[PDB]
RNA sequence: GGGGGACCGCCAGUGGCGAAGGCGCCCGGCUGGAACGGGUCCGACGGUGAGCGCGGAAGGCCAGGGGAGCGAACCGGAUUAGAUACCCGGGUAGUCCUGGCUGUAAAGGAUGCGGGCUAGGUGUCGGGCGAGCUUCGAGCUCGCCCGGUGCCGUAGGGAAGCCGUUAAG
RNA sequence: UGGAGGUGAUUUAAAUGC
């Protein structure tokens, strides 16, 4: 890693929208849960190990 | 003891409910019914590929003699060590796989499969082939006849469709039926 | 004799293989009927020559001729030893028995490892040191 | 054909798990620990640990139940100059189960624990990641990373054997 | 090229000497 020389995580942030209701949500790349859409009741993203892998086909804005 | 020999009759093995009534099996004996559950092994000479080549020794069991004729019924089968030792191998699984089954026809029957793994990540998928087994062979004795039934698991039919759904789970080589038992014969009604 | 369609008999020959002794022990295909048994210690006087390959041959060759008699000219031999008790691996009369068939005259069938192994443990004799020499 | 008790070869690995003693048929329920990605929460709560407390193979002991194989003692044979033995044939306690006691070992890695620092290489197990392959399952492989488990070896240490990012620096 | 296991093991070779 980079321990003594600053360790960073690997993360970083994207801006996922919504297709079932446009709705635009704020992601850590790595989901530890199921993030629930706030105007869908839908799963964007599901739980497994390092990066959350995302449920199907979600848009992406890369940050 | 000293049989002339005329105390020697002769029998004629004629064993169905596999195939028709295989001549094959002749039977000395001494006295007159001594022989009516005596089990005889045979390669099988019905299908000349599979049945003689990878599934040496079968047992079959007289249940009845009628006239001086045996009748035979399926018993069980067994591989031999010969098959066993071979096929297994280092850093990687051998798995083997029960059932305890019945069929629609009134019969229960042991059966153990093994299936020899695809090398690394020896892991639940292991257990879950093992799942994947025992789920669609119960499916499939409700579905079929007995005497079917004992015909497709001792050819390669049963070894064959494991393999389909298994491959999909987690990849593996040299499945097989290492052995059966007729773990209930009678009838669903006594 | 209630009519024979295939004119040819099989007698499965189990083969009993001891370095102490070689039983060779032809029935026929049931099983349920014993011809024949001949053992290494009646062909010859003495214990040391109970096995070894030359009572091996010789027993094998009296049952051979009562086969013969019988109308059995097929054999399955069935290679087998005490698994359990000793170890499994056959002595003298194995290479022995399939070569006092061939000059008998009595063909050849499966040739077959049935010999008893343990698929499990249980404790021989031998500790501390095992078996000592 | 029937009955009984023990155990689970190959699998099986230079493999895994466990504090340690230790642990291995398959299936399910209950349950301990552990790894990793994200530090999301507490905000020095830490280390070690005399006394003290607890777990601890086999053997032995206690009470009850069980007993195939094996087998101290023991009973025969051989061997041998003699044999209280090696080798062979019988054989009780015990070995198994339940409850309790006992608390020992070359209980070893003969290496107390915790933190930091100090060339590397390779194999391996599990977790992560970027790819190619795909039977579309991380199944087959390449490399970096994290945790563990071996071997080889620079600087150094050592009396030497050896140790050497799993230290004996 | 040097290291670790798993099991055959071999009785045909005799006690002692200040």
């Amino acid at each position: 890693m980079a321990k003594p020389i600053i360790p960073m995580p690997r993360s970083r942030f994207l801006r996922v929208k919504c297709i079932d209701c446009g709705n635009e949500q704020i992601v850590f790349s790595h989901p530890a849960t199921k993030v629930r859409c706030l105007i869908c009741g839908a799963t964007l993203v599901e739980p497994t190990g390092g990066k959350g892998i995302v449920k199907a086909k979600i848009l992406e804005v890369l940050e | 003891t000293r049989d002339k020999w005329k105390l020697k009759q002769w029998y004629i093995i004629y064993a169905p409910d596999f195939f028709g009534g295989v001549e094959v099996g002749l039977t000395p004996a001494d006295d007159p019914e001594k022989v009516l559950n005596r089990v005889v092994e045979v390669t099988l000479k019905d299908v000349t590929g599979d049945f003689t080549k990878s599934h040496v020794k079968l047992y079959f069991q007289v249940y009845d003699v009628k006239g001086q004729n045996a009748y035979t019924k399926f018993k069980g089968m067994k591989l031999a060590r010969s098959y066993i030792r071979s096929l297994v191998r280092r850093k990687t699984t051998r798995i083997d796989g029960i059932f305890n089954i019945t069929t629609k026809d009134g019969y229960k029957l042991r059966v153990m499969a093994m299936a020899i793994a695809m090398r690394r990540i020896q892991t639940s998928q292991e257990r879950a082939i093992r799942k994947i087994m025992q789920e669609i062979i119960y499916k499939k004795a409700e579905e079929l006849n007995f005497k079917d039934f004992v015909l497709e698991s001792v050819n390669g039919k049963i070894a064959a469709e494991i393999a389909k759904e298994a491959k999909k789970i987690y990849p593996l080589r040299k499945a097989e039926i290492r052995k059966i038992k007729v773990l209930e014969e009678p009838q669903v009604i006594a | 004799q209630v009519n024979i369609k295939k004119k040819e008999k099989w007698g499965i020959a189990h083969i009993y293989s001891s370095f102490n002794n070689t039983i060779i022990h032809i029935t026929d295909i049931t099983g349920a009927e014993t011809i024949s048994r001949w053992s290494g210690g009646m062909v010859v006087k003495a214990d040391r020559d109970e096995p070894s390959p030359y009572a091996a041959m010789l027993a094998a060759r009296r049952a051979a001729e009562e086969a013969l008699e019988k109308g059995i000219v097929g054999v399955h031999i069935r290679v087998r030893a005490p698994g359990g008790s000793k170890s499994k691996t056959p002595g003298p009369g194995a290479q022995a028995a399939i070569r006092a068939l061939a000059r008998a005259g009595l063909k050849i069938g499966r040739v077959e490892d049935v010999t008893p192994i343990p698929h499990d443990g249980t404790r021989p004799k031998g500790g501390r040191r095992g078996r000592r020499v």
